Order: C-alpha cells, then structure tokens, then sequence
C-alpha cells in the first residue's frame, strides 16, 4: 500500500529500484550528497533531494537522523535501504518504523541477529548446520525470498568463486 | 520559516474572513500601534527598479514575510505598474504572481492599487470590465483596494466602489495630496477645508478605509500633523497615510501624522526605501523610540528582509535611477514619482537634455495654464507632454492660444481636454480647450459612461481558437485590459515556456561556459542546465548549443543576430 | 551494449560524468544469459570487447581476461583461482587507432605543424585522381 | 602649537575639538594653542550608547554627558560640540540631551550627526526644538546616509513650526545641482551604502568604517559570516569596557573584531 | 586498411581552461568523441 518511495542509497542499486517502483506504479525520491549533485541516480527518481549542504561525502548516506527528514518532508512511507550503507543498520531500521516509514528488508530482530559475527554462529547452531575448520574452498550463496506470512522460497544458487582478497 | 508555522498564524487576512470588512476597519480604530502596509512588493520597486522585480525574487522570501509582516495590516503587492510590465517585459504572468503569493503568505491582507477609471488598464473600459477584473483579483486573494482617482474625482469612483462592496473585500477610498495647506498663496482650491469636504465625500460613499496618497512626496511634516488632526474630527474612517521620501522628509511626516494619529501607514524595507520609494520602516521603528505610539512590527526579521534585498536589488541594476539625493524642488513642479527621471530619459531623446532646466521650469507653469491639476498617472502624462511639446516649439501661456489653431497638440493632451481622464477640478479653461480640440466634442458624463459594454463570449472564442482551446476567466479578463501585450506573452509562451521559473540572473544574462544552473519546477524537482560549449556559426549563421542538461547531453541551434 | 542475452544496470557511467574518488566506482553492471555456460562466457567476451569507456581507466580488460581463461570455462575453479593464475594480468594495450588519430588531428588543430605557416587548409582541387 | 598657530593664520577660525575616548585631560593642550590665538575653541562629546535606554550603559547616561559638558566650559570652550560620529542619536535622546544641556551650561550648542540610520533629519528636528544653536549639514546631492543631513531638505521640513533654518534655499538648490555634477567625477570613489542601516545601533561603528571593515572581511576570508563579525565588533565593544568609537579607537575595536573570529 | 575506415567530423574546439586545455568535440565512427588538447601559447 506505498504511494511513494525513498531510497537511502546511490548508483546502481537505487537507479535499478527507481525501476522496480516505476514499475509498481509507485513515486520515488532520491538523496544526494555534494559530490552527487550530478551523478546518474539523482536524475532517475521523479523527487530529488540534497541530505544536507554541510554533510560530507562520506557522512550523507550514513545520517540516520537526517535522511529521515527528506523523508517526511517528501510525504514518503517507504525507504529501500538497497546495500551498502544504513542497509544492515539496526538503528536506522528501528527509526524508520518509528516515524511510520516502512524498511524494505527484513523484521529489527533479522539485523543484529545476523550483523555481529559471533551471534550469527549461534543462529546456525539453533537450526544446525556446518561451522568449524578448508582446502581448495567454493563460495555458494542461496538467495532467499519470504513474505510477512511464513512464505519462504529460494531462488537456487549463485557461485563467487573468482575474488581477490576482499 | 515553515509552512506549518504560517499555517497556524492569524493576522488580518484571517479577520477579514471572521468580521467581514467593516469589522477590519473598526478593529484598525482601536488599535493604539502604528500598524504598517509593506510596499517592496509594488511600489518599492515600482519608484526604484522600473517595476522590473520579477515574481521569483519575491516568492524566494514570501514565507519569510509571512512571519516578519505577521502583525502588517496589508502587503501592496498588486496593481500599479505591476500588471503591465509582468506582461510586457517580465514576460510572466501577473496572476501567477497573485496566486503563488497567496498560498505563500496566508495571514496578512493584500492590497492592490487599483485606477477607478480603468482598473490597471492603459485606456478607458466599459462598467463590465472594471466588475469583471474586481471580481476576479478577489477571487485570487486581493483583499484591499485602495481606489484612486488621477483627478480626486468622486463621481468616477463609484463604480470599482460598488465591484469591492459586491466582492466583499475592502475599499479604500484614495485622497491625492497637492499643494501646500501651509501656505494661502500655494492655492485657492487645494486647502485644508478642501480635502475634509472630499474625506466627509468618501465617507457618504461607503468607503470602509481612507488614504491619503502623497505621490509627489509633497505633504509636509506640520501639514501631515494639520491635514489627519482635521480628517480624523472630521471623519469615523481609519486613515492610512502613503507618501514618498523624494524630498528627504519622508520619515517625519510619518512621525507627524502619528502623533496627530494616523491608524496605517505604508513603509518600504530600508534597502528598498527612500528617495523616490517610501520611507524605510527599518527607520520609523527606532525613530519612534520614547514617543507615544510604537510601530507595530519585528525590526529583527525587517533587518533580515533588508538583507535579503539588498542582494536582489543587485540583480536589477540595469534598472536603477540616476536619483541619488533627495530634491526639494518637488515642492515648486510637483513631479509625481518616477517622472522626473522618466522624463529627462525622454526630454534627451529630443536633444533637450541640455535644457531639462527650462523643462522642469514649463511643468509648473503648464500646471496653472490646465487650472491647477491633480498630477498622478496619468494626469502627470499629460502635463509632462506637453511641457516637452511646448519646450521643444518655443511656446507661451499666449501663445498656446493665438497659435493654437495651427498646433497640433500632443494626443494625450487632446484627450485630456476632451474628458477622457475625467473632469479636472476646476473645470477646463474653454479657450484654451477650444484650441486644442480643434472642434471635436468633450464629454460631459465620466468617460466610461460612453462605452459600450465588452462582450466576454467574443473574446472567449477568440482566445480559444487562437490558443489550443481551454482558456480561463483570468485570460479573458488580461487580453481585454492589454490586446497587443497579452497575445506577445502567449507567443513568448509558446516559444519558451513558463519562464517566471528561471532566477534572475539567468533570466536576463543567459548563462556562461562552465556555468551549472538549476530550475526549480515542483518541490525536490528541478531542471539540471550546465553549459559544455558555444560553437561557431554555421553556414546559415546558426550556433550550436553545447548543454548537458539533466545529465543528458542535448544540442540547440540559435540564430545569431549579426 | 545490448542485444542477445545482455541485461546492463546503470551506474556512474555516462555522457560525461566526472566518477568521483568517494564512493565505489561502478560504471556498468553487465550480465550475460544463455543456455550454455560457455555459451555465456563468448556471450560476456563480445560484450566487453563492445564498451568504450574514455577519459578513466577500467577493469574491461582483466575481465575479458578471465573469461578467456580455460580453467574458468572448464567450471571447476576455486576462490584460490585468481591467485594461482598469474597470467590473468597479462594486459596488452592494443594500438587504439581511433584515440591515437584524434589525438593528432587535435594536436594540429590547435598547435599547428613544425616549418608550417597557419593558412586556411588545402585539398583545394575538386579534380579527384585518376585511376 | 606650532600647527595651531599656523593653521589660525592660514584663515581657520573655529576648531573644533574631540577626543576619541572623551578624555578631557588630552584636549588641553589644543585648547590653549586655540585660546592663545584669539579664534574659537570647540569643545566636544562625542556620543555613544544611547540615554533612551537605560539597559545600554550605566555609564553614558544624561548624567556623563551633563558632567562632561560643566567640566567643558569649565576649561574654557566657547562653543559645546556633540559628535554623533556614527549617527547613534536617536530623535527623542536629542530632544532630552539638548534640553539637559542647554539648562546646564551657558555654552552654545552645536550639533553634528551622521543620516546612516536614515533618522538624521528627524534627530536635528528634534534638537531644535530643544534649543540648539547650530546644526551640520550638507547641499542635498552631497548628503544622506553617511553623510550629513540635507540643508535643503530640512530647510522645508521646519515650515510651521517655531524656529527655522537661516539660510538661503535657492541659492542651496543652485550648490546642490552644482556638487551633483560634479560628484560624478568621483564615481569610482561612490560608497558601497545605499540604504539606510539600522544595524547601526547594535554594533555602533562609525562613518563608513562597516563597509571598509567589510572589504577588510572579504580581503580575508570572513564575507561570508560578516554577521560573525558584526557581533564581534558588539561584543569586543564590552570586552574593552565600553568605549567611545572613532578614529583611531574604532579602528582598534575593528581590528580585535577581525583578529577573534 | 581493406573496408575498413574512420570517419571524423570535428564538430566544435572550445575555449580553453585554467589548466590550459582545450576540449574538442568530434564524432567517429557513429560516436560522441571528446578530447583534451594542451595549449601551447
Ligand atoms: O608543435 C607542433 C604540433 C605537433 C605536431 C607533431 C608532428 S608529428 C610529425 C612532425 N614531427 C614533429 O616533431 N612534429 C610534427
Ligand atoms: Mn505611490
Ligand atoms: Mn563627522
């Protein structure tokens, strides 16, 4: 039920969710910093707002306080987070509820569950799978996609195998 | 200042809803404050920048006049020169203007200045477009008319009078000062018992608010104690005193008519006050420091509009005045505003410059020659004519009449003796009108009487099928006052869009290379303009345009004009 | 690019943006999709070998270089992959013609030829040659 | 002396003396040199503060400037000056100065203000009718805002009331017209001024000091928070004990202004 | 070479910049192409 939304984030992934929004019929906003007064995504999205004149380049996508104002100045009642910033903050998930703003990932209790290391290790355990020490290693991920109802497939695997270090 | 913060105040817009008009002007009289009628939106810059000031430069600071003026009676922000010039040179639309304004600064009256005989209008209306443009600048959200009259002729007020009472919305009924009620020998007519028996006139004609409007700056200090201590036995009206600082004696006429209790006066932001413009308020305020009446308002927020202005004005330069000191000479000729610049500008495009001397000597004297004449627009149009005219010909009080039949005398003159401005108020010499009319007959009723009513449905359908096809009651109403000025804004419309959005300095200057220039549109959505390059001219002389607007490279061609 | 089994997500790239030194810079998200696993690799070689990006270096290069690579075509890699194939930074600049010729043009233009004296430019005979 | 002695022979015949904190003790000295030389001595007050308003000052009060009067004339000036160097003084403070003065010394008044506030004239009408002796003016084209009110133009403003100006305005018009030409070979010497200013009464600089100190700001790197250093020049006012503000000692306070920010 | 050819149309060359480079504006081969030229005097 979401007439408009915001994305908390910059470049790719806000340029590909503006699509996925337009696509839902739904109004967007963008933020920039200083430095993006001119980058691709600022264009893409139907609002546009700066996070603030004497925000750094750094500090603009990371204000928890301060995108929230865009926010309700802009009628929003929805923010992708996408990746990479405020998108496995549990701060800033809590504060968007708060202010009636509705975070598109999952529920407050998924993010610091998951976002230390050493309580993600407890997780696993509780439904048991594999942990301690790897030769000739594979990196296999499985994207997940649940609803808010207990409807919980996934979308198989992918295979990132081919890094280097980080 | 916020939008929500605005929503929440009451001031007197909120009033007039609650206690209709005579309701405002009772509650005006028990107020022991100086309450103020800001004048930067109009008149300000009407008397300083040619009323060039363009709509993006005042909706920038609405809401923060919207606080600052929160206790003003009324913003002047209407009428005038204003509609035209929008129109004409601004090239954006005066209704606009009105409406973007309103929504902006909810709280506190309007005011327009509205012409009895034609409105805003450049010649004569029938009854039907004076009603018709009331109507519909009330419905916008003007909500004091300060009716005036280029002659103080009463008979030719009733009309806007009656529009304003139908809107429900103010009349100010307009006294022009001339003369001196301080010197016998300045004149006969123009005497103190004059302006009671004009006020005791306005009053029997239903008028909820008096003005005073001192357009020539003229009202001196002890008169402006004298003339309101007189109307305000004489009268139960509100007075509402407007005058000009040419003189340098702006403030202490303020000061004078407070002590003698005048109810408002109309003041101007320091960076946009004085000399030709009104006296500043930022001025009045602290010059009324340990006396009786204090002025009503936030000298804070006024030094802060001050600022804001001080930089704009700087975006208008190219419109400034030579007028750089006060000039007591206004008290022989009686140069209404602008005028004495306008008209040097002018007697120079006629190789008078070198001789503006004996110019301003002739304005005086053709004063008396047309029997001692109220001189506001465009009655000042006439007596300037024709002292260039007679200037420029070598003419004679004597000889305006011996050679008279030969002459050929300036158009707005003519029309002038023939009523078309209305009956002066001591009548028309007959020689002297016989000569100039060369027979054609003068009127006897006030000119509009003789005007067939305007059809609206011609018009409408005019409009309609020159344009797309959707037309509005504003349009009809713009294309009946300007014909000519209303169809060049349509074609510049079409050619270029709405280009009251762009700042000012883009407006007039363009941009230059390397330049980044943002358009607000909506809130949160502006156009992104950033010039690359100019080119050279091609073969058919056309330049190419190098923009990279909104990110997106983009390419136009531009006939250069030499 | 485009065509055949491209999809490309927008990201700094453009017209003529400055990319910054403050965020990741990602220009292009390029993907590639074909029945065959190969298949797609040929897929994402001629796409990469399709780019043009001027005025910033770019990783085009590395990339088309571990597509190329058999032990990535063979599927069985590791994460050790990378490391243990030096030879993915093997990276010829192939003689870009086109920049170099603009580059030229530009430089005459604007500076003029060494013994040459600025006058307005020749192939003044619409007498073409015979052959 | 020797400047004194020079200067009254060369034809000057009124000197008026000022102190810049208002230090008699320092004034001395010119005045004997005058008084030696038969010509007339100008004792002055500069005002600052502001007697309206009791908040402003415990110290420049209608009682410094009455015990500053006496202690004049007691040393011998034949004329009591008030330099309202940065025009400070407002209309009802004149009135109420004027009046005290006027019924505490024998000296005749003579008032100096500046029309930077754009209450100039007002202040002057108000003196007058408090007494005063002599005004300072200038011709109308070369007066307003920083500079002295205009003769012309208080010469019509006091038409009614009591007193009047003595002077000739016809021939005034004629120097106006004469100065208003020639002002135009000076233009690229024209103030920055161009209204009236009211900030003024905050911060209190005198003459054109706020547009000098204002290059100075830019020729910096302060344009852009000169509000900072407006209220630092306020503030510095107060950190130096509250001081009369003219040349050199405005200088000072403009200079610790710019130095603290 | 054999069939294959660059066509360039110099479109614009710019006003130069503080660093002292100018910018030409071309097209080659169905393509926006910009370039830095240094200014040599
Ligand atoms: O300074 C002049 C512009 C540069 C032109 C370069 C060409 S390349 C062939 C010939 N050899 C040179 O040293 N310069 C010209
Ligand atoms: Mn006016
Ligand atoms: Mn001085």
């Amino acid at each position: 039920q979401i007439k408009k939304l915001l994305v908390a984030n910059r470049g790719e992934i806000a340029i590909r969710i503006f699509r996925a929004a337009a696509e839902l019929d739904i109004s967007t906003v963008a933020i920039y910093s200083n430095e993006d007064k001119s980058s691709l995504h600022r264009y893409k999205a139907d609002e546009s707002y700066l996070v603030g004149s004497d925000l750094g380049p750094a500090e603009s996508y990371l204000n928890i306080e301060r995108i929230i104002d865009v926010a309700k100045q802009a009628n929003v009642d929805a923010i992708h987070p996408g990746y990479g910033f405020l998108s496995e903050n549990e701060q800033f998930a809590r504060r968007c509820a708060e202010e009636g703003i509705k975070f598109i990932g999952p529920h407050l209790e998924h993010l610091d569950m998951f976002g230390d290391k050493v309580k993600a290790r407890t997780t696993a355990i509780k439904a048991d799978l594999p942990v301690i020490p790897i030769d000739n290693p594979k990196h296999i991920e499985v994207q997940v996609i649940g609803d808010e109802h207990g409807n919980i497939v996934h979308l198989f695997e992918r295979d990132c195998s081919v890094q280097r270090r980080h | 200042v916020s939008s929500s913060k605005i929503a929440s105040f009451s001031g007197t817009k909120q009033l007039l809803d609650e206690v209709g008009p005579k309701g405002v002007a009772e509650w005006v009289k028990k107020q022991d404050d100086v309450l103020l009628t800001d004048t930067t939106f109009r008149d300000a810059h009407q008397s300083l920048l040619a009323t060039r000031v363009r709509t993006k430069d005042m909706i920038n600071i609405a809401s923060k006049t919207a606080d600052v003026f929160k206790d003003g009676f009324s913003l002047e922000m209407w009428g005038g020169a204003t509609f035209d010039v929008a129109y004409n040179f601004l090239k954006e639309n005066p209704w606009e203007r009105l409406e973007r304004l309103r929504k902006a600064i909810p709280n506190v009256l309007f005011q327009m200045l509205l012409r009895a005989s034609n409105a805003v209008g450049y010649k004569n209306y029938p009854d039907n477009v004076i009603h018709k443009f009331v109507q519909e600048s009330a419905k916008a959200g003007i909500d004091v008319f300060r009716i005036f009259d280029s002659l103080n002729w009463v008979d030719q007020m009733k009309v806007a009078n009656e529009a304003v009472q139908e809107a429900g919305k103010i009349s100010e009924g307009t006294i022009c000062y001339t003369g001196d009620i301080l010197n016998p020998e300045r004149s006969n007519i123009y005497t103190l018992e004059y302006y009671v028996k004009l006020a005791k006139e306005l009053e029997r004609e239903g008028f909820h608010i008096l003005a005073i409007k001192d357009m020539a700056g003229l009202l001196k200090p002890k008169a402006a104690y004298e003339l309101i201590g007189e109307l305000k036995s004489a009268v139960d009206l509100p007075i509402h005193l407007h005058t000009h600082d040419t003189s340098g004696n702006g403030l202490l006429t303020y000061k004078q008519a407070i002590d003698a209790g005048v109810d408002i006066i109309d003041t101007a932001v320091a960076s946009m006050s004085g000399l030709t413009s009104q006296p500043s308020a930022n001025s009045l305020y602290y010059a009324l420091n340990g006396f009786p009446r204090h002025l009503r308002t936030d000298i804070e927020g006024m030094e802060s509009l001050s600022h804001y202005w001080s930089t704009v004005r700087t975006y208008y330069s190219d419109f400034e005045s030579d007028i750089k000191s006060p000039n007591t000479e206004i008290y022989q000729h009686e140069m209404p505003g602008g005028q004495y610049s306008n008209l040097s500008q002018q007697a120079k495009s006629l190789g008078l410059g070198e001789r503006f001397d004996e110019v301003k000597d002739m304005y005086r004297r053709v004063n008396f020659l047309f029997g001692d004449i109220v001189k506001v627009t465009p009655s000042s149009k006439v007596v300037g004519d024709m002292a260039l005219y007679m200037v420029q010909n070598d003419l004679d009080e004597q000889s305006v009449i011996t050679d008279g039949y030969k002459l050929d005398f300036p158009e707005s003159v003519v029309s002038f003796f023939k009523g078309e401005i209305g009956q002066p108020v001591n009548g028309f010499n007959k020689d002297l009108q016989a000569v100039i009319l060369k027979g054609q007959e003068a009127l006897t009723a006030r000119p509009g009487e003789y005007l067939e009513p305007v059809d609206f449905e011609k018009v409408r359908e005019l409009l309609e099928e020159e344009q797309q096809g959707p037309v509005t009651e504003q349009d009809i109403i713009s294309y009946v006052l300007y014909p000519k000025v209303y169809e060049q804004y349509i074609q510049t419309r079409n050619q270029y869009g709405n280009l009251s959005l762009l700042d000012t300095p883009t407006f007039f200057f363009g941009m230059r290379n390397g330049e980044t220039v943002e358009i607000e549109i909506d809130k949160g959505k502006r156009l992104i303009i950033k010039l690359e390059t100019i080119s050279e001219p091609d073969e058919n002389g056309n330049r190419t345009i190098y923009y990279a607007m909104n990110g997106q490279a983009r390419r136009i061609y531009i006939k250069d004009e030499n | 690019s485009g065509g055949a089994g491209v999809r490309l997500d927008a990201g700094d790239g453009f017209q003529g943006a400055e990319i910054s030194p403050y965020y990741d810079s990602l220009l292009v998200k390029l993907s590639t999709h074909a029945i065959s696993f190969k298949q797609a690799e040929e897929k994402m070689v001629r796409s990469l070998r399709e780019m043009r990006i001027r005025g910033v270096k770019t990783n085009i290069p590395f990339l088309i270089n571990v597509m190329k690579n058999k032990k990535f075509t063979s599927g069985d890699y590791t994460t050790k992959f990378i490391e243990e194939t030096p030879e993915l930074f093997d990276i010829q600049p192939s003689l870009d013609r086109g920049t170099k010729t603009l580059e030229y043009i530009g430089n005459v233009t604007i500076n003029g030829f060494p013994n040459v004296e600025k006058r307005p430019k020749p192939d003044y005979e619409l007498a073409s040659i015979p052959t």
